[PDB]
């Protein structure tokens, strides 16, 4: 800015570059899939882990 | 002597050669903001996707 000697515009864009500062919010939109995808995955999981320990033995 | 008179001259007769801000804005790129602050679709949302594909893919491991 102190670069520009017809400064007022570095003004102008520094405050809508402060303006528009949250320029992308929060995400967080992995919690509700991640969860329910984790419930059939686990289900899954400990069922083969059962099963296949369960023959070991066998 | 001739560094005085020309020294004198030019200072005092034109300073600086005239300019204006307005024209200058026309000849450089003006901000513009970016479009949309976005937001990420939920992905896979539910478990549609999930019962399909337990369904779709029953394939075991072997």
């Amino acid at each position: 800015r102190s670069v520009l000697k017809n400064t007022s515009v570095i003004d102008k864009i520094e405050s809508y570059v402060k303006q528009y500062k949250p320029v992308k919010i929060d995400a967080s939109k992995q919690l509700q899939v991640i969860e329910s995808f984790e419930k059939h995955a686990m289900t899954n999981a400990k069922e083969t882990e059962s099963l296949v320990s369960k023959e070991l033995k066998d | 002597n001739v560094i005085q008179d020309l020294y004198l001259r030019e200072l005092k007769d034109t300073k600086l050669a005239p300019s204006t801000l307005q024209d200058a804005e026309g000849n450089v790129k003006p901000w513009n903001p970016p479009q949309k602050p976005n937001l990420p679709e939920l992905e896979l949302q539910g478990p549609e996707a999930l019962k399909a594909y337990t369904e779709q893919n029953v394939e075991t491991a072997h």
